[PDB]
């Protein structure tokens, strides 16, 4: 066992997987490590989400997924070319940004095609008495 | 020899509830314990001035007794599961070196030799079974408490402290206040409470103040007392059921009272003091007063200034810390203290206090399961080693599985009563305990 | 059943350390002090008997415990099993809180295992999924047309976000009033 | 003996209700002569409120808990008297708890009278003075007032609370009715006392 | 079976003054509760401990 | 006349939830601490210090050269312009009910 | 327009009929021709309306490339319906509670009702129906029988008569129901029984299958494909009538494309190279356990862990080359340029120095190297130094099992290049439970503002 | 392109008789189990294995585990029929090797052997009895 | 053979060890080189048995 | 090991249980020799060890090494690792093959089939042979 | 020596893990020492003893001619059960295969064990055990 074989240390850029979005596994691949879920239970029990955030969602996988808010279902947002679309409500479409990860909307598909409709609650809005 | 020749001769009479062979294997091991006396010898061949090993040993740095005994003077008797080498070999036999129904110790795992000495080959085989035991035993629980540590994890996640610091799963309430005192667990320390054991004389020359005949020394001495019995009461129903649980002066609380009067004591310019009816007044209303306001530390600032209503479970959380106040700041206690020393004192009581308290975010939950969960690799090796107990299979993770999956009655191994006699007078004889 | 409470396999003699406060008021530990420790657990044939005292009878099944005196009185129990089960370096005891008070909240003893789950957050479909069984979890959701709050770890976690404990518990917003009395516009 | 802890205790189980017997109190010998010949014992109490409650102590082997028809036509006759009954309370053995056709006779006479609350016990609850148990926190019933006052403080609903059932041994001495509050008073060892506040729901069985 | 000097056999510390005695794994050691280390921490805080 | 049943889809039968109003609970009534949580001070700090990586104008008199020292030396000297808002309740009849605190007449952890 | 933030409150599960796939899919699959060119061929499985796996051509709905897209649902129209793998035996307790003739109910919907909602309808199938006798009609309930060799096919049999249950048949039976026979069973007006016959199903988004070669062997696409195909050779518009005998061959057809889709959802799922959506989520290898809980991250190192007595408790000795691998953000304001410009200087040339500027004007990112000479440093410009004693750095050994296994530790850089091991006080060793014998240890260092202050303020090992 | 290495594995000797107590199964009327690999000639030749397995209901069962009725809990006494024996009497002393032996252990023997005769398999219950 | 199993049943005779070395063998390359070979020939006779076979007729 | 029955071989594991071709230049035999020694060749040094506390830099099973018995060669030898199934990047000297005796840092590719091999560890390597032999199907294969 | 047969099975890891125990007919045979961490396996592998060999595939044929040959051997037509069960006789046994009964099982070890010392009749490499 020699330290400069099992050393390894990687930035920002590097290998990611087809469908999850994440880093390809190990230093093998030139990927990133992994943090399982033993690590987000002691971050957790610590109170450390902007580290959780910063690690498992800018690091890893990380998107900003739009959902309608009319209908509760993904919708389709594009700001460089002009696009505001939601395939349900057609008009009355009322796009919210949530950030989510790659994997979590993969997940939603996956779920979505064994004929499990999934719909999405957004926060209400809240406004001053005034 | 001596009990082998026993056997030969039919002497072994079993008692009742133990066949013969049991009650033979149970003396064999008994007779051949080590006696603490071979530590004679070996504190006879060392300087302790000069030993390295020993004064490693002494020291807590590393190492222990019986690796010194093992080391020097013998290893002794092999124990798997608090029994001698079982006869796994064949019928009658423990290894291949040794005669079927072998009689000699040496022949079920004693070792007459030491590490120094050097071990012969069955000697050498039976420790590594034992060391093999050890590391077998080490994986299971290993992988046992993994298991059920994932288990308790997602089974207590929820679990979150909220503005009130309760703690609640999605506004379902859990605990009333987090802990039932509403501290965290690193803000603790242990002080003894003096007044728990003392007579009631003992209490009255310790504790009365006589100095002044105002009533409101009778009234402390008799909130002491009352405190007193309130713990006494409390903690003897808690020694009630529970199988071994003991009344202790000692708890853990959030604020060390007699360190603080010390330390301020301590860094007192004036030192003695005269006496001084209204500095002793004074000083008494503010104890009180403190003692009145301190469940306003859960409760804002804002509250104690208006004098608001106190839920009553917060007066109960409030009640131990009051206690220990009471006892630490009595007027016997402080009669070198200035108003302002006091003052000052119970400032950095409320301080300490407010400090001590548990966060408004905290998942207690995954700290409940993974404080829990480390201890259970250590209970599943001693238990594994408690299987000398007879007519209860407490070995492995059977009791933590039958408490976390709350097992029927049926399900349940192990099961003990503990039966106290009619009257605290036929208690203390052991002939009608029997009967 | 010829003689005997049913149940009990074994009753032997054991010796027990108790405090007890005397005529002048002092907490003197009594060491001669005899009761049985049996190898069966019945509470009521012990209730029973007349030589045993009743108000004082231990056991260590929760389940009867559970069955004779109450929920409190499971929540002792367990509290104390588990401390038995902890040994000599056992964690404090908020953490034996914990475990009792999320095991009996709602009035009956529930398990850690995933049927305790269902019992006390049949909602969280997400938490559930997780645990186990994320087939057959998200096919009863579907059928029953569960709606799923986002509250704790593990929901949050599955939909991508961050759960809102910790540092993100408490919202924070800007101080309007304090900034238009102390800071200027850019464009000002 | 179950017979002779259950006679000894069900007065104390009734005094501790602060209800009134309507009836003299007869001896040992005769209360087992009545259990084994009509299969059943009777005994009437009188709340504060005026209402009636009969406890019903039902012999382990006798007609009435062996089959249902007996059952029926027993709580049929009783409930029809003219008496104002606030409680039903039958004690039976434990085994009896778990035959299907008495439970069904039971909930069809709890139907039948919405208004008569009908509950079934085992022995164990009435053997022994539930309320002196060391093991047992010490409970309480708060008022309605004092319940309201203590979620609007806490910004709770009654859902909220730890819940605890109607049939739970110091409730059922107690005598609260699911919709009502408990306060315990239990022994901890963090902090000498603490107090809770725990929603009744139904009772099983 | 050993001489004991009459000054180590117990530890007396007086305001941060080792009056007498021998520091080892019970005042100093790892996991040792009530240790020096678990009195400056209640004391001054754990980065002075 | 039979008739059969055309299951609808589920975006029709789905309304969103309706706009809360916001109630603040008055000063004098507020019952959740006064001294800042460890959480609550290093949530104010980050995002102070993120606000100032984003725009540099800050209160403090002395200068520093780093944004994580201005928000720290800010909370501490109680002019940090944040607020720090504790949902309380969140009412079935649209109301969420929280409690506004100001950081700079709070009490402050250790943080050191 | 713009999108305002917003998070997700509540989450709906609901069983997705034909309506809803063919409302929310953007296209519908007609060809089984998989490529046409390299670009994907149109109306295919692969029809680039359904997202892009490939830098060179973007998703068509929304225009974003293989990132930014989530994968857009396709339709695939079938030309005979097919049951519902996943909510098969609801469908069976349904056929075991009404009427097969007609839509009324043969149980007695009164003695469910204390049931508790979830219960009414499995304890209603679990009665006994086999010759119950409909009362708004003559026919008598036949027995349901679950065909072995399969976990789909349905039989009927009266009076000793046996007839195969058609998807379109059960289809029928249950457009006949009414929504208060629903409604009083337990189950939800969205859980109506008609929705678990598909007449078209859905195409998975491309992302959720990223498996396409342009143009092993074993994916869901080859699934997917072999269904398009079955699906094609059945006659369009395929009529089914009770009792009415079929060819064999398109019988073999039918319970082909049956199969087909049960595989494709729930193969070898519990009730080896066969792919299937369902079998994606359970396990230890799952989605959910190691995908969504726990994450791979960049910007970590991972080493072995060696003693040092002059560091102190709460430092951790970083290799300096492991220091110029990881970088710290920071945001260039007016307060930072004095400070950041000799790291903007020192560029990769020497120590301490920098990797990475963000432009904003520009919105990219400059490597130092081959910046241009005209290149400054502005207000609103990231640099990304190399870490420098002083930061703090989240050190964690594995297993985590308190929450001190995470720990946040002062950088202390050696700058000897012959040290390549995480150097720690031995005392510092009782939080992690570790040994200098070989154990090793990750470490990262947080580069945000936010992240740092948190690691500094809250995670610090004291 | 690499060096590899075919490790020597262990195995179960082959002609012997393995009996093992069958308690970890979990709601199994079988007790005991008796596993006999035979295999004839050398190493490299076909084997089969032959389980015995004695039941709750006090049914001995064989089944020979080939291909070929392969899962297939066959009663003894069926087998014993189908090769030659025709008296009970004589299938019994193959068993016991003698009747009018009167040991504790011939007894307890020929009672488990009748009980295992006279139970009924749900399987080859027709032919349970035929001559 | 059975008469053995009666004999475990009536706890006269102790079930087989498993763990025990007397009833285990030590098998090298040989062995599972030979099974891979019969499966792998096995289907290799299968292969061309059907095409021969297949072949003739027409 | 030497005198094993003097030792405990598992509770030395015991802390130590659970959880490409190097060539050494210099080995010696043991001075205390055993018999497994007359079957299998020595790898390893008669090292001078000095039991002793020095500075604390050795705790936790760490050792203390001497910079002089490591740079006169102690357990110094050579790594192998083969090439033989074959951005930004260099390209200069790969000459396909690159030239033998060629230092290789990251990045740079060690072979050009654009298609090339980068060179992915960190640590630098010289080429030690680039000799090409046949592939089994005749195919270009590098070694 | 690799036991990954079991390994092949979905057994319980607290069993598996059991079964790494040093039994009492290792020794000579396998080596009892640790692994002392190798690495390699978690320590499923054992190694053979310093002394310990494999044996190869002996003369059965020749061994089995011998024995039906010697006159102690009764051939199992000649021997009736009721005879074996009552005479006292011993089977005998060869690779498992019931060979023939003999009168006394102890002279038959003995007489073989010393023909395997002279090495002429019997083999060095065949087992000769007596139960
Ligand atoms: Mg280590
Ligand atoms: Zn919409
Ligand atoms: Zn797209
Ligand atoms: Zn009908």
């Amino acid at each position: 066992k020699f330290v400069l074989d099992d050393r390894y240390a990687v930035a920002s850029y590097g290998p990611t997987d087809a469908l999850t979005g994440q880093p390809l596994d190990g230093k093998r691949s030139h990927g990133g490590l992994r943090l399982g879920e033993m690590e987000h239970w002691v971050l957790t029990a610590q109170g450390a989400m902007q580290t959780i955030i910063e690690k498992s969602h800018d690091d890893s996988d990380g998107c900003i997924s739009y959902i309608c808010r009319n209908c509760g279902e993904p919708a389709i947002y594009n700001a460089s070319h002009p696009i505001y679309k939601c395939m349900n409500c057609d008009v009355q479409a009322d796009i919210g940004m949530v950030d989510s990860r790659r994997s979590s909307i993969v997940f939603q598909h996956e779920m979505r095609a064994a004929n499990v409709n999934i719909t999405s609650v957004l926060s209400p809005r809240v406004f001053q008495p005034a | 020899e001596e009990i082998n020749n026993r056997l030969l001769h039919g002497d072994i009479m079993p008692p009742i509830g133990l066949t013969t062979h049991d009650f033979y294997e149970k003396l064999q091991l008994n007779a051949l314990k080590f006696p603490d006396r071979i530590l004679k010898p070996i504190m006879n061949s060392i300087n302790p001035e000069t030993n390295g090993l020993f004064q490693m040993v002494a020291t807590g740095a590393k190492g222990s007794n019986p690796n010194m005994i093992h080391i020097m003077a013998g290893i002794g008797q092999i124990e798997i599961n608090t029994q001698r080498i079982q006869p796994q070999f064949s019928f009658g036999r423990t290894l291949v070196y040794y005669p079927r129904f072998a009689l000699e110790a040496q022949a079920y795992g004693f070792i007459c030799n030491s590490y120094i000495a050097g071990l012969t080959s069955p000697e050498f085989i039976f420790g590594e079974m034992n060391g093999r035991f050890d590391l077998i035993n080490k994986a299971l629980s290993t992988s046992s408490t993994g298991y059920a540590n994932r288990k308790a994890i997602f089974g207590l996640q929820s679990c979150i402290v909220d503005y009130y610091r309760r703690v609640s799963i999605d506004t379902r309430l859990v605990q009333q206040l987090y802990g039932e005192d509403g501290l965290d667990a690193r803000q603790l320390e242990t002080v003894r409470f003096e007044t728990i054991m003392l007579s009631d004389q003992e209490l009255e020359d310790k504790f009365k103040y006589t100095g002044i005949q105002s009533p409101l020394f009778e009234e402390e001495f008799s909130r002491l007392k009352k405190d007193r019995d309130k713990y006494r009461q409390i903690f003897l129903n808690v020694e009630n059921f529970n199988f071994s649980q003991l009344l202790t002066d000692v708890r853990q609380v959030p604020v060390n009272v007699a360190s603080i009067v010390k330390n301020i004591l301590l860094s007192s310019t004036s030192g003695v003091l005269p006496f001084d009816e209204k500095s002793i007044l004074q000083k008494y209303a503010m104890v009180k007063t403190f003692c009145k306001n301190l469940p306003y530390v859960f409760i804002n600032n804002i509250q104690e200034r208006l004098q608001t209503p106190i839920p009553v479970y917060l007066k109960r959380a409030a009640a131990l810390m009051r206690m220990l106040i009471r006892i630490e700041l009595a007027t016997v206690k402080t009669l070198n203290i200035t108003c302002e020393q006091m003052s000052a004192i119970l400032d950095l009581i409320r301080l300490q206090y407010t400090q001590s308290l548990i966060n408004y975010g905290e998942a207690v939950g995954i700290l409940a399961a993974q404080s829990v969960s480390e201890p259970l690799t250590q209970y599943m090796l001693d238990s594994h080693h408690r299987s000398v107990a007879g007519g209860t299979n407490k070995s492995g993770i059977v009791r933590p599985q039958e408490i976390f999956s709350a097992k029927p009655v049926e399900a349940e191994q192990s099961s003990e009563m503990l039966l106290r006699l009619k009257n605290p007078e036929v208690e203390t004889n052991k002939t009608y305990a029997q009967e | 059943t010829i003689r005997g409470i049913p149940g009990i396999k074994n009753a032997n003699v054991v010796k027990l350390m108790r405090h007890r406060v005397d005529a002048q008021g002092k907490l003197v530990r009594l060491d001669n002090i005899y009761a049985i420790k049996t190898n069966g657990t019945n509470i009521f044939g012990a209730m029973l008997d007349d030589n045993i005292d009743p108000y004082t009878i231990v056991s260590s099944s929760i389940g009867d415990t559970m069955e004779l005196y109450g929920i409190e009185a499971a929540r002792q129990k367990i509290i104390s099993e588990i401390r038995t089960v902890m040994g000599d370096k056992g964690p404090n005891h908020r953490h034996l809180l914990m475990y009792a008070d999320l095991m009996t909240r709602t009035g009956q003893v529930t398990s850690l295992e995933k049927a305790g789950l269902n019992a006390r957050e049949p909602s969280n479909v997400l938490l559930r999924m997780a645990l186990s069984s994320p087939v057959q979890v998200l096919t009863d959701a579907a059928v029953d047309s569960a709606v799923n709050p986002i509250y704790g770890i593990a929901a949050p976690t599955l939909m991508g976000s961050v759960p809102r404990i910790g540092t993100m518990y408490s919202d924070i917003i800007m101080d309007e009033k304090y900034i238009t009395e102390n800071y200027k516009s850019v464009d000002s | 003996m179950a017979m002779q802890k259950l006679f000894t205790y069900i007065y104390e189980f009734i005094e501790y209700r602060k209800m009134v017997l309507l009836e003299e109190k007869v001896p040992y010998d005769k209360f087992v002569q009545m259990v084994l010949n009509t299969g059943f014992f009777r005994i009437n109490a009188e709340t504060l409120n005026h209402g009636i409650v009969s406890v019903f102590i039902f012999g382990a082997n006798g007609k009435y808990v062996h089959h249902g028809g007996d059952m029926r036509t027993l709580l049929t006759n009783t409930l029809n008297e003219k008496k104002h009954y606030e409680e039903l309370i039958l004690i039976v053995d434990k085994p009896v708890l778990s035959k299907k056709n008495i439970l069904d006779i039971i909930v069809e006479q709890r139907a039948a009278n919405p208004t008569i609350v009908i509950n079934i016990y085992p022995y164990h609850l009435f053997c022994i003075n539930i309320p002196k148990v060391s093991a047992i926190p010490k409970h309480k019933l708060i008022t309605q007032e004092e319940a309201q006052e203590f979620l609007g403080r806490e910004y709770l609903q009654p859902q909220d609370l730890m819940q605890i059932s109607a049939s739970d041994p110091p409730v059922v001495w107690l005598g609260g009715r699911p919709g009502d509050f408990v306060q315990i008073e239990r022994p901890s060892e963090t902090a000498m006392h603490a107090v809770v506040i725990r929603f009744i729901t139904k009772s099983k069985i | 079976y050993m001489h004991y000097n009459k000054q180590d056999i117990s530890t007396q510390i007086r305001n941060g003054e080792l009056i007498e005695g021998v520091l080892d794994k019970k005042a100093v050691g790892a996991g040792s509760s009530g240790g020096i280390y678990h009195l400056i921490s209640r004391r001054y805080g754990p980065q002075q401990a | 006349k039979d008739e059969i049943v055309e299951s609808p889809s589920i975006c029709e039968g789905f309304v969103q939830a309706s706009s809360q109003t916001l109630v603040i609970i008055p000063d004098n009534e507020r019952i959740t601490s006064n001294v800042l949580t460890t959480f609550e001070a290093t949530r104010l700090v980050a995002v102070r210090a993120q606000q100032l990586a984003i725009n540099g104008s800050t209160m403090l008199k002395k200068k520093y050269s780093s944004p994580i020292d201005i928000a720290k030396q800010e909370l501490f000297n109680r002019k940090i312009p944040l607020l720090v808002m504790r949902c309380i309740k969140v009412t079935p009849e649209g109301q969420k009910i929280v409690e506004i605190w100001n950081p700079r007449e709070m009490g402050i952890p250790l943080l050191d | 327009m713009e999108a305002g933030y917003a998070e997700i409150a509540a989450v709906q599960f609901n069983i997705a009929g034909d309506n809803d796939h063919k409302r929310q899919g953007v296209m519908e699959v007609t060809i089984s021709n998989l490529f046409e060119g390299t670009l994907p061929a149109e109306g295919g499985i692969y029809d680039a309306r359904m997202g892009t796996t490939d830098h060179h051509y973007k998703c068509i709905t929304c225009s974003h490339q293989r990132k930014q897209c989530m994968g857009h649902p396709g339709i695939l129209q079938m030309h005979a319906p097919v049951l519902q793998p996943l909510f098969i035996a609801e469908i069976r307790r349904w056929l075991r509670v009404i009427c097969l003739n007609c839509g009324a109910p043969i149980v007695d919907l009164k003695r469910y009702e204390h049931l508790i909602r979830p219960k009414r309808l499995i304890e209603a199938a679990s009665s006994q129906t086999e010759g119950k006798q409909c009362y708004v009609c003559k026919a008598v309930h036949p027995k349901i029988v679950k065909d072995s060799e399969d976990y789909f096919t349905f039989w009927v049999d009266q009076q000793g008569k046996i007839d195969k249950l058609y998807p379109q048949i059960i289809r029928e039976i249950f457009s006949r129901v009414t929504y208060d026979t629903v409604v009083k069973l337990g189950r939800s007006k969205n859980s109506h029984p008609e929705k678990l016959v598909l007449k078209a199903i859905q195409i998975p988004p491309i992302s959720i299958r990223p498996g396409i070669r342009l143009g092993s062997f074993h994916d869901i696409n080859n699934v997917i494909q072999y269904l398009v195909r079955k699906n094609l050779l059945i006659p369009k518009d395929l009529q089914i009538v009770r009792g009415q005998k079929i060819p064999l061959n398109i019988d073999r057809n039918l319970q082909t494309i049956q199969q087909l889709y049960y595989n494709f959802l729930l193969d070898s799922v519990s009730t080896r190279p066969a792919p299937s959506i369902m079998r994606r989520l359970p396990r230890k290898e799952g989605r959910i356990r190691k995908s969504l809980l726990g994450s791979q991250v960049w910007s970590i190192s991972r080493s072995t862990i060696c003693g040092n007595s002059d560091l102190h408790l709460d430092e951790v000795g970083y290799p300096i080359s492991f220091a110029r691998t990881l970088q710290v953000a920071e945001t260039v304001q007016h307060y930072n340029i004095n400070r950041l410009m000799p790291y903007f200087l020192n560029g990769k040339r020497q120590y301490p120095g920098c990797s990475r500027v963000y432009k904003q004007i520009t919105q990219s990112v400059h490597d130092i190297e081959g910046l241009k000479q005209d290149f400054r440093l502005e207000v609103g410009d990231i640099l990304y130094r190399d870490v420098v004693t002083g930061d703090v750095a989240f050190f964690n050994r594995q297993p985590s099992l308190e929450r001190s296994s995470i720990g946040v530790h002062r950088i202390v850089v050696l700058e000897n290049p012959k040290i390549s091991t995480f150097q720690m006080n031995v005392s510092a060793c009782a939080w992690y439970n570790a040994d200098f014998d070989g154990d090793q240890m990750n470490l990262w260092v947080p580069w945000s503002v936010m992240s740092r202050v948190e690691a500094e303020l809250l995670c610090s090992v004291r | 392109g690499g060096e590899w290495v075919v490790d020597l594995l262990e195995n179960i000797r082959f002609n012997t008789l393995h009996i093992h107590y069958h308690t970890m199964q979990q709601g199994n009327n079988e007790i005991i189990r008796g596993e006999f690999i035979s295999q004839p000639g050398g190493a490299f030749e076909n084997s089969s294995q032959i389980i015995i397995r004695y039941m709750t209901t006090g049914a001995i069962t064989i089944e020979i585990n080939s291909t070929k009725f392969s899962k297939l809990r066959i009663p003894w006494y069926l087998i014993f029929r189908m090769f030659g024996m025709t008296g009970d009497d004589s299938i019994i002393e193959q068993v016991v090797f003698d009747l009018e032996s009167n040991s504790p252990v011939n007894t307890f023997m020929i009672e488990i052997l009748e009980k295992s005769i006279h139970v009924l398999d749900p399987i080859f219950q027709p032919v349970q009895h035929e001559p | 053979l059975i008469h053995k199993i009666l004999l475990v049943i009536m706890n006269v005779f102790p079930p087989t060890d498993r763990d025990s070395y007397r009833t285990k063998r030590v098998h090298g390359s040989g062995v599972s080189l030979a099974k891979a070979f019969k499966a792998i020939f096995n289907t290799s006779v299968i292969a061309p048995i059907i095409n021969g076979f297949k072949e003739l007729l027409k | 090991s030497p005198y094993a029955n003097c030792t405990q071989p598992a509770r030395v594991t015991y802390e130590t249980n659970q959880g490409n071709r190097f060539f050494q230049f210099y080995n010696e035999m043991p001075l205390v020799k055993t018999i497994a020694h007359n079957y299998v060749i020595p790898n390893g040094l008669n090292t001078i060890v000095a039991y002793m506390i020095y500075g604390g830099y050795n705790q936790e099973d760490s050792v203390i090494v001497s910079q002089s018995f490591i740079d006169r060669g102690g357990f110094a030898g050579t790594f192998y690792r083969e090439e033989k199934v074959e951005g930004a990047n260099y390209e200069k000297l790969v000459d396909g093959f690159v030239p033998v005796g060629t230092v290789v840092k990251k990045g740079d590719i060690i072979i050009g089939k654009d298609r090339s091999v980068m060179y992915g560890f960190d640590e630098p390597a010289v080429v030690d042979a680039v000799m090409r032999p046949h592939g089994p199907n005749d195919e270009i294969f590098g070694l | 020596v690799n036991t990954h047969n079991t390994t092949n099975a979905s057994k319980q890891t607290e069993r598996a893990d059991m079964m790494r125990r040093v039994h009492a007919s290792y020794p000579g045979y396998i080596c009892v020492a640790q692994s002392a961490d190798t690495g390699e396996k978690v320590g499923m592998s054992k190694q053979l003893a310093i002394t310990a060999n494999v044996c190869t595939a002996g003369e059965v044929l020749s061994l089995k001619q011998r024995l039906l040959s010697d006159p102690a051997i009764q051939q199992l037509a000649d021997v009736s059960n009721k005879d074996i069960v009552r005479k006292g006789l011993a089977r005998v046994f060869i690779n498992g295969e019931w060979i023939g009964c003999c009168t006394n099982a102890f002279e038959l070890a003995q007489r073989y064990r010393m023909f395997r010392r002279e090495g002429k009749i019997v083999h060095p490499h065949t087992t000769i055990y007596w139960d």
